[PDB]
RNA sequence: UUUUUUUUUUUUUU
RNA sequence: UUUUUUUUUUUUUUUUUUUUUUUUUUUUU
RNA sequence: ACCGGUGGUUUGUUAGUAUUUAUGUCAUCAACAUGUCAAUGAAAUAUCAAUAACGAUGAAAA
RNA sequence: UGUAACGGUACAAGCUGUAAACAAAGG
RNA sequence: AGGGCAUGCAAUACCAAUCAGAUAACAACUGAA
RNA sequence: AUCAUUGUGUUAUGGUUCUAUCGCAAACCAUUGAGA
RNA sequence: CCUUUUAAUUGAUUAUGCUGACUUUAGUCCCGAUAAACUACAGUUCUGCUUAAACUGAGGAGUCAAGUAGGUACAAACCGUACAAGGAUUAAUU
RNA sequence: AACAGGUGCCAGGCCAACAAGAAUCCGAUCCGUGUAUUCCGUAC
C-alpha cells in the first residue's frame, strides 16, 4: 500500500483525499488539491475475473 | 502560540489582574497576558473590548525559577518550576485605581 | 470492596433491589434478607441483616447499625413458589423481553416493582432501594436561578435561516479587507 | 552454598509433612505445597 | 470599563460577603440544541460574552492559586469551556456543508 | 554537564546568555531596519479585532435551571 | 546556591567557633523600615512586642499604668 | 579550565553534536538521538472515535 | 569540533546510513509500523 | 461554630422577623430610632475592645455579663412597643421571637454559672496551661454539669483572646473591620495570627491552635495516595481509563454518561445503539438470517438454542471475548445439527427432541410434587 | 564603528 | 543606555528562534 | 481454494521483561542509586465511644 | 514513522494540542 | 472516523552526472568505497 | 560443679536482603460470510 | 515416604578477592585575626579602615559571572522582586 | 495436565445471559475450594 498513491482527479497527480459528513448524513470524498469529489468506484461485476493460479494449484 | 491573524473574529486571548507584592501608582494596574503579544495589539484588546482609557502599556517577561524536589520523607531529588511563562503587562489608565485590588495586603 | 478489572463486568443482572436472597456462604452463613444496593462496577451486593458493623450517632442518643457489601456471587435467588433455594435463567422471548427462569421448579420470576429502585446523581450503575417515606413524598408532597441565568423564554426563541445564513456568510468572506487603516 | 540454604530446607521440610495448611501459613512455599499436594491426589483417579 | 474585570467578583471590595455569594451562584452551559437554533450573530455576541466571563474567572482562580487555597464554585470554567466549543462545532458544520457542495460541483 | 540542558536549565534565552543573543518570543513585524539602526514602523500589519455591539443583549453566560424541564416536555408531546 | 547543587557543603563538615552578625547593616536597614511606617504614623515595634492578647492603645505601656491608680 | 557558554553551545550542542563521527545509536537526553521508541499501545474498551493514531499521514 | 574542522563535514541526515538499523527500547529488531 | 457567632447570627435574624410584622404607624415611628436588637454586634465588638492591657478571666466574665445585660434591655425594649397581650402576643408568635426563650441565653447562663465556681487564683490567670483533668472536673461536678461545657469557656476565651489580637492589628494599620459574621468568616480564612516565633526553638502554647491540630490529625490519617499523582512516582495508566474521577462537572443535558464518570454504563450505551460501520453491519446481518432460519424451524431446537439467537448485541469491539485480550464468558462457541432433509429421519429426529423435553419436563414435576408433599 | 525623510552611485579630506 | 540592521565578518547556521506563513487589485474612505 | 469476521493451540506452565531520571567528564565516553500505583486488614460500605478505668468491630490492635 | 520543547488537566513516568476529556436530536 | 490538531527535527529528489548552502557560467580542478 | 567480683548459661528487645505483573503473534488448526 | 533419572555446574576459615553491614583505634584529633552595653529621673562605649552625595540643562565612567545570592514572623518553608516616558500636576483629598 | 478468570487460600457441578449437589461427616479459635464417602453432566 505504501508504494502507491490516489491520483488527483484533475490534476492526475498523487495527492490525499478526506471524507465529510454532510448536514442530511451524506458522506463525500474532498481532494487535497483540487479540492473536488472523488467518482464512485467501479461495478465489482466488471473486475471479476477468474483466478487460473488458484485451478493449476 | 498561535500567532494572531489580520481579521479576528473569535479571539481566543484570556486577560486578568494580577496581584504584585510590589507598589504601584494610583493610574497603574498590573496585568497577566501571554507572551506572544504586542504594545499595540494589546491597547486594541482594551479599547475595543472594554472600552477603557489607556495611555501608556509597558510589557515585560517573567520566567518562573528552578526548583528541587529535596524535602519530605521520600525525595526525589528532580527539578521542577512552579507556575508558568508569561507577560507582565503594566496599563496606565486615565482613571484611579484602587489598591485593594492590584496590591497585596497581609495581617 | 474495591473497583473490579472491566473484563470482570456482569453485562446483564440476575438481581435486582429489594430481591429476596440468600447468603451461600460467610460468617453469616444461613441468614437470609432483603437487597438493599447492588454494585454493578463493584460485583457487589447489600442485604439487611448481613454484615452490619459500622456504627453512627443520632439526635436521639441511640445507634443503629447499616450492612456492607458481600460479592454478588455469594448470594442465591429463592423461589416463593417453593420457598427453597434454586438457580435462574435467562430466556429472551420473541418480543425482546427478558425473563427469569426457575431450574429446580421451572417457573417464572417476575421482576421486583421498579418504581421502588433509586438511581445514583452521579452515576446510574449504582441503584437503591427507595423507601415508602420517599415514594410518598413524590406521590403526593410533590433551584432559583442566578443573575448571570438566561431566560427560559429567550433561550428556546429561534432565530436561524438557511437561506440567511448563505447570503450573508458569501457577503462576509467576498468584503474582506487586507489592510488597516482605520488605527491611528 | 552457605548456612541459609541449611535454614531454609529444615524449614520447608517442617512443613511438607502437613495437611491443611494455608497461604498465609505456608508462606514462600505456597508453590511447592501446592504441587506436591496435588502430586499427591493423582492416585485416587479412576477410568 | 476596566471596572469589569473585577466588578461582581470575590475581589471586588465595594461588597459584603452574602452579595459575593448571591452572585458566585450559576446555571447549566449553553447546550448544542440551543446553540444550534441562533443565527451568527447571536453566536458571535455569546462568544465575547464567554470570554468576559472567562476573563473575570481567571482572577479568581490566580487569587486562589496565590493563597494554596481551592477557588470557590470551580465548574463556572468547564461550563464556559464547553459552551465555546460547541459554538465553534456548529460553524464549523455550518461550513463544511458549502464545501461539500463545492466539490460536488466541480466533480 | 556544568553548561548546558542538564540540571533543568532548559533551553537556552536570552535572559541566559551574553549579550547579542537574538530570540524571541514570537511576534509579528511592524515594520523593517534601515541602514543606520533605525526602524520605520508601518500600521499596515496591525491585526484588527472585530467585535459586535453589546449595548443591547439578552443573552447571558448560563441558562436558567427551569429550561431543561421545558425543552423535555416538548419531546413527549411527539410521542 | 538555593537550588543546593554546588560544591559549598564541604566547610560545614567541619566545626566552627563562631560566625559574623551585620548588625550595623541589619539595624540600618530596620531603622529604615521604622522610619517608613513612621511617616505615615503606624507602630511596628509595638505590635511586634506586645504580649499576645494585650491591648495598648497609641504610647502607652507599663509606666502608663503607674499614675493610673484608679 | 573556563566556563565559556559560547564555545560551548558551538562546538557540542545540538547543531554541533550531529557533525560528529559517533555513535549516535546511544540514546541521549539532550541529544537527537536515533533510536526508535514504539509509541501509543493496543486499545482495550474505549470509545472507538476517540483513539488517535497518525498525523503526518494524515493531516489535510 | 573547531570551526576548521566543522567547515568540512556534512550532515548526517544527508546520507542513507539513518535507514540501516533496528534499533530500537524492545531490542535490536525493529519492525517499522505498517510493515 | 461556636456560641459567640451563632447567638449573634440568630438574634440579628429574629430581629428582622420581628421588626417586618409593624404595621406603619408603629414602623415610622421606630425608623428613626432604630432597634437595640440590630445592634449586638458593635456593641459585642466594642466591649471586647474596651479594657486595656492583658485580658483575664474575670475580664472575659464581665463582657459576658455585659452582653447578657444587653439582651436582657433589648428584650425589654421589644416589649415596651407591643406593650398589649390580649391579640398580639397569639398574633405574632412573641413566644418564638423573644431573646430569652432561645436556646443560646441559656448556654450563655450556664457559661456565667460555670465561672461563678471559678476561685480567684485561676481568675486572674491568662492561659488554660496548668489547668487539670482533676481540676476540671472538680469544677464540672461543682457546677452540676459535664465537663464539655467547662471546656468550652476556655476555647472561647481563647478564641476571644486571637480576637483581640486581630482588632488591635486592624485598628493600628487603620483598615476595615468586619461587620458581620459573614464577613468575619470570610476574612478569618487568609487574616488571622496564630503563632508568634521564638528563638532557640521555643515552644508556643495556643489552646485554640491546639484543638485545630488534634482535630486535623484526627482528620488526616484517614486517606490513601494511590490515585493521588505525585512527583518521581510511576502512575498506573490501566487504572485512569476505568477509575472514576470525582473532579469532571456533571452535566444532565447529554445523553451519554461521561467515560470518567460511569464508564460501566458508558460502555453498555454504545452497545445499546444501533450497529455502525460494514463489520456491525455486517455481523447484524449474519445474526438476523440465522434468527430468521431458527424461528422457521423453531420444532427443530431447544429453548435455549432459540433464546440464544435472538440476544441483541451490536458495536462489539474486535475480539471482545477472546481468553486472553476479552471479556469473562461461560458458554463458548456453540452449534446446533440442523434436521434432515429425509421426512423418514426428521420424525425420528424430531422426536428424539420431543423425548428431551419430556425428560426435562419430568424432572421439573417431580420436584414440584415433592414440594407440594412435602408441605404438610 | 554608521545618529533622526528611505534607496543607488563618483572624487578629496582633520 | 544596549541589543536588532550596513561594514569589518563567517550557511566559522547557538534546535523548538526572526523585518522571513505564497512573493501586491492593496477596495485607497 | 484468495478475502473479511469469530474461537482455540504452540511458541511459553520448562524461558523471560526493556520505555521516566538524581549523580561523573571540555568532549568522546561510562553507569542495574533510592522496596510497591499502596498504612494494615478478606472486607475501612467495620478506623465506634472518650477523661482515668471498664467499653465497640475484627481471627489478631493501644 | 519515532522523539524533544511550551500550554492545559489535580503541575503528573498519565492524558492532552487554545475547540487543550467529546458532536450522539437535520424530517 | 463527526470537528479541531501552535512550534522544532535545516528538505525543488514521487527524481537524476560528481564536488560547498537557500544544490555552483566554461576553464583552473585533483577522486579505490 | 571455681559465679569468689569484671565470667558464663537461658530468654527477650533492637538491627536486618525486600519478589503484589499493567503482558501474551507475524506461525498452526477449526468454523462461518459474499462471489468464481 | 521408598525407587529410577538429572548439562545444578550442585560443597568454602583463606585468592591484600567483588558487593554491603557493623566493631577497635576513639568522648582522642579538629574550633580562622577584637569586643561591650540596652539602667531605679537628660546625654556622645572602645577599636581597625577611610571615594560615604541620590535632579541642578549631561541616565550616576565600563565589561563579566550569579541559568535571579543584602525582600519577607530570631523560617535552609510558602509568597514576591528586572518598567529607559519614570506615570503621585498627590501643591490635591479627608 | 479442568491454570480459564473470580469469589478470603487448591472448584467440572457458584458468579460469569446455554449442561450438571445451598450434597453428608470431620474442623481450636475462623471463614474455610481442605480429609473421607457418594451422585450427576459431557460431541465443553
Amino acid at each position: 500500500i505504501t508504494n502507491v498513491a490516489l491520483l488527483d482527479p484533475v490534476v492526475k497527480r498523487p495527492t490525499r483525499v478526506k471524507r465529510r459528513f454532510m448536514m442530511n448524513g451524506e458522506c463525500v470524498r474532498i481532494s487535497k488539491l483540487s479540492g473536488s469529489a472523488m467518482p464512485e468506484p467501479v461495478s465489482t461485476s466488471a473486475l471479476r475475473q477468474p483466478n487460473l493460479y488458484q485451478e493449476y494449484l | 502560540p498561535p500567532k494572531t491573524p489580520r481579521n479576528v473574529f473569535f479571539p481566543w486571548q484570556v486577560f486578568s489582574v494580577h496581584r504584585t507584592g510590589a507598589f504601584l501608582e494610583r493610574r497603574r494596574v498590573a496585568l497577566k497576558v501571554p507572551v506572544n503579544l504586542t504594545k499595540f495589539e494589546i491597547q486594541s484588546y482594551l479599547e475595543k473590548i472594554y472600552g477603557a482609557r489607556v495611555l501608556k502599556v509597558s510589557t515585560l517577561i517573567v520566567v518562573p525559577r528552578r526548583r528541587r524536589d529535596i524535602f519530605g520523607p521520600r525525595p526525589s531529588m528532580r527539578y521542577y518550576r512552579v507556575g508558568c511563562t508569561f507577560k507582565k503587562a503594566i496599563v496606565t489608565l486615565e482613571d484611579g485605581v484602587p489598591d485593594a485590588v492590584k496590591m497585596l495586603r497581609s495581617s | 470492596m474495591k473497583f473490579v478489572h472491566p473484563r470482570h463486568w456482569i453485562l446483564q443482572w440476575k438481581i435486582r433491589p429489594g430481591d429476596k436472597v440468600v447468603v451461600i456462604s460467610g460468617k453469616f452463613k444461613t441468614i437470609r434478607g432483603t437487597v438493599l444496593q447492588i454494585d454493578k462496577m463493584r460485583n457487589g451486593v447489600s442485604v439487611s441483616g448481613v454484615k452490619e458493623q459500622k456504627r453512627v450517632k443520632q439526635e436521639d442518643g441511640s445507634f443503629i447499625r447499616i450492612p456492607g457489601l458481600i460479592h454478588v456471587s455469594n448470594v442465591m435467588l429463592i423461589d416463593q413458589a417453593i420457598d427453597l433455594p434454586t438457580r435462574v435463567a435467562l430466556r429472551v422471548d420473541d418480543r425482546g423481553n427478558v425473563v427469569r427462569i426457575s431450574k429446580k421448579s421451572g417457573l417464572v420470576i417476575p421482576w421486583p416493582n421498579g418504581e421502588m429502585i433509586k438511581f445514583g446523581d452521579n452515576r446510574k450503575s449504582r441503584e437503591f432501594l427507595k423507601s415508602k417515606e420517599e415514594r410518598d413524598v413524590e406521590l403526593r408532597k410533590e433551584e432559583r436561578a442566578g443573575p448571570k441565568d438566561t431566560p427560559a423564554e429567550v433561550a428556546v426563541e429561534r432565530t436561524y435561516d438557511y437561506q440567511r445564513d448563505v447570503a450573508t456568510m458569501q457577503a462576509l468572506r467576498q468584503m474582506m479587507t487586507k489592510y488597516n487603516r482605520d488605527f491611528r | 552454598c552457605n548456612p541459609q540454604q541449611t535454614r531454609r530446607k529444615q524449614q520447608y521440610a517442617s512443613i511438607i509433612g502437613k495437611q491443611g495448611l494455608s497461604k498465609k501459613q505456608c508462606g514462600i512455599f505456597w508453590d511447592y505445597y501446592k504441587r506436591k499436594c496435588k502430586k499427591r491426589r493423582s492416585t485416587k483417579k479412576f477410568i | 470599563g476596566i471596572d469589569e474585570l473585577w466588578k461582581g467578583s470575590y475581589l471586588d471590595p465595594t461588597i459584603g460577603a452574602k452579595q459575593k455569594e448571591a452572585n458566585a451562584v450559576a446555571g447549566d452551559a449553553w447546550p448544542a440544541c440551543l446553540l444550534r437554533m441562533k443565527s451568527f450573530e447571536d453566536l458571535h455576541k455569546l462568544w465575547y460574552i464567554c470570554l468576559k466571563e472567562k476573563n473575570l474567572l481567571m482572577g479568581e482562580r490566580w487569587a486562589a492559586r496565590q493563597h494554596k487555597q481551592e477557588m470557590k464554585q470551580p465548574e463556572r470554567l468547564q461550563k464556559v469551556r464547553r459552551t465555546m466549543r460547541r459554538i465553534l462545532i456548529v460553524l464549523t458544520k455550518r461550513e463544511i456543508q458549502q464545501q461539500c457542495l463545492r466539490a460536488k460541483d466541480i466533480l | 554537564a556544568k553548561v548546558g540542558p542538564s540540571k533543568g536549565r532548559g533551553p537556552l534565552l536570552a535572559k541566559f546568555a551574553p549579550v547579542g543573543f537574538k530570540k524571541g518570543f514570537g511576534a509579528i513585524g511592524l515594520g523593517r531596519h534601515t541602514k543606520k539602526g533605525f526602524f520605520i514602523i508601518n500600521t499596515m500589519l496591525v491585526p484588527m479585532f472585530k467585535v459586535p455591539d453589546l449595548s443591547n443583549c439578552k443573552l447571558k453566560c448560563y441558562v436558567a435551571p427551569d429550561t431543561y424541564r421545558i425543552v423535555q416536555q416538548s419531546f413527549n408531546k411527539r410521542e | 546556591n538555593k537550588v543546593r547543587t554546588d560544591k559549598k557543603e564541604r566547610k560545614r563538615a567541619f566545626p566552627q567557633r563562631g560566625f559574623w552578625k551585620k548588625q550595623n547593616f541589619l539595624q540600618v536597614k530596620n531603622n529604615t523600615v521604622r522610619l517608613a511606617f513612621a511617616v505615615q504614623g503606624v507602630d511596628l515595634l509595638k505590635l511586634k512586642r506586645l504580649r499576645w492578647g494585650e491591648v495598648r492603645k497609641g504610647n502607652t505601656g507599663w509606666w502608663t499604668d503607674d499614675y493610673r491608680s484608679p | 579550565n573556563e566556563s565559556s557558554p559560547l564555545h560551548m553551545g558551538a562546538g557540542s550542542a545540538n547543531w554541533t553534536a550531529v557533525a560528529r563521527l559517533e555513535d549516535f545509536t546511544l540514546r541521549g537526553l539532550s541529544h537527537p538521538p536515533w533510536i526508535h521508541v514504539s509509541s501509543r499501545p493496543f486499545y482495550g474498551a474505549g470509545g472507538g472515535a476517540v483513539l488517535a493514531a497518525c498525523m503526518s499521514s494524515a493531516v489535510w | 569540533i573547531r570551526p576548521r574542522k566543522k567547515g568540512m563535514r556534512l550532515d548526517r541526515r544527508r546520507s542513507k546510513k539513518q535507514y540501516k538499523h533496528g534499533r530500537h527500547v524492545g531490542g535490536w529488531n525493529y519492525r517499522w509500523l505498517g510493515s | 461554630r461556636e456560641l459567640g457567632l451563632g447567638a449573634a447570627s440568630a438574634i440579628e435574624q429574629k430581629a428582622s422577623a420581628f421588626f417586618s410584622r409593624l404595621t406603619d404607624v408603629q414602623q415610622r415611628q421606630l425608623e428613626k430610632q432604630g432597634l437595640l436588637a440590630s445592634r449586638f454586634y458593635r456593641f459585642l465588638v466594642i466591649s471586647l475592645m474596651e479594657k486595656e492591657g492583658t485580658f483575664t478571666y474575670y475580664d472575659f466574665y464581665v463582657w459576658r455579663k455585659g452582653c447578657l445585660a444587653y439582651l436582657k434591655a433589648a428584650e425589654e425594649e421589644m416589649q415596651g412597643i407591643v406593650g398589649k397581650s390580649a391579640r398580639k402576643l397569639a398574633d405574632l408568635g412573641w413566644e418564638k421571637l423573644r431573646p430569652s426563650t432561645s436556646p443560646e441565653f441559656k448556654e450563655m447562663e450556664l457559661h456565667l454559672k460555670i465561672l461563678s465556681h471559678f476561685t480567684p487564683e485561676e481568675l486572674s490567670r491568662d492561659t488554660a496551661e496548668q489547668f487539670t483533668s482533676a481540676a476540671i472536673k472538680n469544677i464540672a461536678k461543682a457546677a452540676e454539669t459535664s465537663v464539655k461545657n467547662v471546656k468550652n469557656v476556655l476555647l472561647g476565651h481563647a478564641i476571644a483572646l486571637t480576637d483581640r489580637t486581630w482588632y488591635m492589628r486592624l485598628m493600628e494599620m487603620q483598615r476595615p473591620i468586619p461587620q458581620s459574621v459573614e464577613d468575619y468568616l470570610l476574612l478569618a480564612e487568609t487574616d488571622r495570627p496564630y503563632m508568634i516565633r521564638l528563638p532557640y526553638g521555643e515552644k508556643f502554647y495556643n489552646y485554640e491552635l491546639e484543638e485545630a491540630l488534634a482535630k486535623k490529625r484526627a482528620s488526616e490519617r484517614h486517606k490513601s495516595q494511590r490515585d493521588v499523582p505525585r512527583l518521581g512516582r510511576k502512575q498506573h495508566r490501566i487504572r485512569r481509563l476505568f477509575v472514576p474521577n470525582a473532579r469532571v462537572a456533571f452535566d444532565r443535558w447529554a445523553r451519554i454518561p461521561h467515560a470518567r464518570l460511569d464508564a460501566y454504563g458508558n460502555f453498555l450505551y454504545r452497545l445499546n445503539q444501533p450497529a455502525k460501520g460494514a463489520a456491525a453491519v455486517a455481523r447484524a446481518a449474519e445474526r438476523e438470517k440465522l434468527r430468521v432460519e431458527m424461528s422457521e424451524n423453531a420444532e427443530f431446537y431447544s429453548d435455549a438454542a432459540l433464546s440464544a439467537s435472538r440476544i441483541t448485541l451490536n458495536n462489539l469491539p474486535p475480539g471482545a471475548f477472546r481468553r486472553r485480550t476479552g471479556m469473562q464468558r461461560k458458554s463458548g462457541e456453540i452449534h446446533h445439527v440442523a434436521p434432515p432433509r429425509d421426512p423418514v429421519l426428521r420424525e425420528l429426529f424430531a422426536a428424539a427432541i420431543q423425548r428431551e423435553k419430556d425428560e426435562k419436563r419430568n424432572r421439573e414435576r417431580r420436584a414440584q410434587e415433592d414440594a407440594a408433599a412435602a408441605e404438610k
